[PDB]
């Protein structure tokens, strides 16, 4: 997260197995595995994806509170993501 | 964390219920235990398909607000909180997980005072002092059993005490975030 | 310390219900008969109790009157009485006391009747809403004992006391006027602080 | 600290240059060492009256923002960093201690992307979280010595991936500092 | 007990599916697995909410016959069991906790022959000798986990050998009755 160190909020991000669908609304993306998101006290998260191979799973980020912010701070934020791979990953079949 | 009544639930996950947007003409909000989470989540699930059931909860309270928003929050569970109308729908006696409002927030849809909540298990938030409050409710009933569908056991009231109060220009409503996660869950009678 | 134990909170027996017999009545068990007592017993939640009751029988001018009087309690669940011949008084299940007015007030205890572990005075559910169901401590019938019409008109007085007092999940006291003596709904418009008020 | 490849130079002041302002508009800046410090100083003079070089560096960038600002750095070292035009004159191949500002991000005048620059030592500058980035870089060569005026070992860039906001009054440029002492230097064949 | 490939399954309740009236005409059934516990119960409730899955079977077949029936049948599990049409339908494909009957049992609705049905885990039910045959099955793929919807591991087959026969008079239909109870289930990925 990078906004002002006063601002302060909350964000779901929610991660869908394979085969399920986008959910239609943040009730039902609370029941699956997310994780609650507060950028007022700590400004980075991680989200491990459980596994995949080579349907694939859907990661989506949801406002579960609105933005507050103070006054005399910018009114927009913005969010990095940055994404890698865990220690068991392997790849097969060198192709050009 | 406030232990209730000083005994811990004895004989499983967190649920995020919708922020309810606090406001200057705000009045307060009160949710209805295990009423709640009857109709979402697995949790909900065994609710409308068991006969008997015991649960003692974990309410965890929050409030997003800056350095420049002030206010205090009294959040307190009361126990067979029944309400008092000016009887009452079904849809004021039962909210789901969306609360209602008060319309008399000085009698508490009930007939009695806010002054005197203290002596229920409660926590005050403080928008200068801290953000969370969690409160630690055991289960509370006559019997070791109880209907969860024609039954609520609980209802965690949260009142704006003092105005929330703001600089024109700041955000002017504040979000509160309440998870709840079911602690020492008993089910029985798969209907 | 000994003063605010809760027993000594709610004992001193108090006026429940007044009978008039000007041939037979039924009054069913209520402690709210007492008027300033609701207020006290609704400060908490559950309630564990035996009740003694006193029936102090005589005239409207107050006299006492050389006749014969039946009180039968029907325990909950019983079909109450509905004329002068019915079969229920005749009932064995129905304990009874027979007392001429001349003799001291009849003294009956009524143990914990509730099929639950406390008194609750709040139901937050159906069993309609708020009718909390198994609260019901059972009936007292009164009628002079005999076939024909009673010659006096007689007002029987009821006292009950409660005894070995067990309370749990203190609240809030009212403090607005009630209007009901079931759901705790006040009057929205008169609406009114809990007490007095000043200029500054 | 971030050492760089896991490596401590092996076998002698701070260095400040001039202050960068971080701009709404800013695309980025980047420095070519040792290059940047061959012009300026008593290590500068070793550099251009002798044949070859070798040493390690210290880089710590700071910036100096307050609470009502936002924005993020990524710097980053990047050996051989060679231009790619959309040859290059001299003045941007080998800027002194002043640096030069990219015209495409992007591609980081190298056709390379932004996106991937986490391969290489690096750190992040969060205004919100912290306003100092170290990196200990060792030396990287193919040979032992090089010469310290026809080569560059490597080029320093700092980029903003977040563009800087703030409220209108607020100070509109944010200083960049960058202090860097060469450590575990080495030079031969005084001309 | 026939323990399926000599190897019990590995890392639940009983299921009663419906009655099969064995007659005259009747050239057999075969059951698709384990898509005939998906549509019901709540084994079938975490199939479809579930990505992947694992699990052995135990098929346990009754007959009630009397002393003055006669007849045989041959009950054997058959992995991988593909369908041969005269594409196949979905309702023939993947038929439900209701089987499907087979037009051609000479070849199975896969051009093999019923006579070396033996080669696979099977039982005998002679309703001179006995009127039971249970069969455990455990997990049979080629990667540990597969979807419970899109592919069925193996298909319970049914067959008459010879035909039924009764003295007109008695019951002219034999009720075939189907257990089966999943052993060391497994899920994972919920959807």
């Amino acid at each position: 997260f990078t906004g002002s160190f006063m601002a302060t909020g909350k964000m779901l991000i929610a991660y869908t197995p394979p085969g399920g669908p986008l959910p239609k609304d943040r009730a039902t993306a609370m029941l699956g595995t997310h994780v609650i998101w507060d950028f007022g006290l700590q400004s980075s998260v991680t989200l491990v994806i459980p596994w995949i191979s080579n349907t694939t799973g859907l990661v989506s980020i949801w406002y579960q509170t609105n933005y507050v912010v103070p006054i005399g701070a910018p009114n927009t934020a913005y969010i990095i993501a940055l994404a890698a791979a865990q220690k068991n990953f392997t790849m097969k079949l060198c192709k050009d | 964390i406030i232990v209730g009544y000083g005994e811990w639930p004895s004989y499983n996950r967190f649920y995020t219920l919708d922020t309810k947007l606090w406001e200057k003409s705000s009045k307060g909000w009160y949710w209805k235990f295990p009423d709640v989470l009857t109709e979402t989540g697995v949790f909900g699930q065994n609710a409308q398909f068991h006969y008997l059931y015991r649960s003692g909860f974990c309410i965890h309270v929050q409030c997003n607000a800056s350095k420049f928003h002030q206010g205090a929050l009294l959040v307190a569970v009361l126990p067979e909180y029944v309400i008092g109308t000016v009887h009452p729908p079904y849809k004021q006696t039962q909210p789901g997980a969306d609360g209602f409002e008060l319309q008399h927030p000085y009698v508490l849809d009930a007939g009695i005072p806010i002054s005197q909540l203290t002596v229920c298990p409660h926590q005050w938030i403080n928008l200068r002092t801290n953000n969370c409050a969690t409160i630690i409710v055991p289960y509370i009933n006559a019997l070791p059993f109880d209907s969860a569908l024609n039954h609520c056991n609980f209802g965690l009231l949260v009142v704006p005490i003092s105005p929330l109060d703001y600089d024109q220009g700041a955000t002017p409503v504040i979000p509160i975030t309440i998870t709840l996660a079911p602690m020492c869950s008993e089910f029985a009678g798969l209907r | 310390t000994a003063e605010t134990t809760l027993d000594s909170f709610f004992s001193r027996a108090g006026l429940v219900g007044e009978i008039d017999l000007p041939g037979y009545a039924n009054w069913d068990i209520d402690i709210t008969g007492y008027a300033q007592m609701r207020r006290k017993v609704e400060l908490f939640t559950y309630m564990r109790f035996d009740a003694e009751f006193t029936f102090v029988a005589c005239t409207p001018t107050g006299e006492v009157v050389p006749q014969l009087l039946q009180y039968m309690f029907v325990p909950p669940g019983a079909p109450k009485p509905d004329s002068r011949e019915s079969l229920a008084w005749q009932t064995a299940t129905n304990p009874s006391v027979f007392v001429k007015l001349s003799d001291p007030p009849a003294q009956v205890s009524v143990p914990f009747m509730s099929p639950a572990s406390a008194y609750q005075w709040f139901y937050d559910g159906y069993p309609e809403y708020g009718a909390m169901p198994n609260n019901m401590m059972g009936t007292f019938s009164v009628r002079t004992v005999g076939t024909s019409k009673s010659k006096y008109p007689l007002v029987v007085r009821i006292y009950m006391r409660m005894k070995h007092v067990r309370a749990w999940i203190p609240r809030p006291m009212r403090n607005q006027n009630y209007l009901f003596k079931a759901n705790p709904n006040y009057a929205g418009n008169s609406i009114k602080p809990t007490g007095a008020s000043r200029t500054a």
